[PDB]
């Protein structure tokens, strides 16, 4: 899901700035173990390890 | 009714604004163009400043 995260200016008039991921990344439930969550000592956990 | 209507469309208004102006809150008030009395105090003994 997006996420407002602030405004910035454009053509002298306020609009936002979202952030998803890309449009073929998120499409199957197979697509959804690329996404990676960084594990506390820094190296990368990927997410069908638990989730 | 005026000041109804006016802060009637100010709250569509609001959500273009940025956050800031939104946590802040801005204010309505019926506007009077002049000024009726100022009412101010002095110091005769040049004791406290202003």
């Amino acid at each position: 899901g997006s996420s407002y995260v602030n405004d910035f200016i454009d053509r002298g008039r306020v609009k936002r700035v979202y952030l998803q991921g890309r449009p073929d990344a998120r499409m199957n439930p197979d697509d959804l173990s690329k996404w990676y969550v960084r594990n506390d000592k820094g190296e990368m956990v990927p997410f069908n390890a638990f989730a | 009714i005026a000041q109804v209507q006016v802060q009637n469309k100010l709250q569509l208004a609001t959500p273009l604004l940025p956050q800031e102006v939104q946590r802040q809150g801005i204010r309505v008030t019926k506007a009077v163009k002049n000024f009726l009395m100022v009412v101010g105090v002095v110091s005769t003994d040049g004791s406290m400043t202003k």
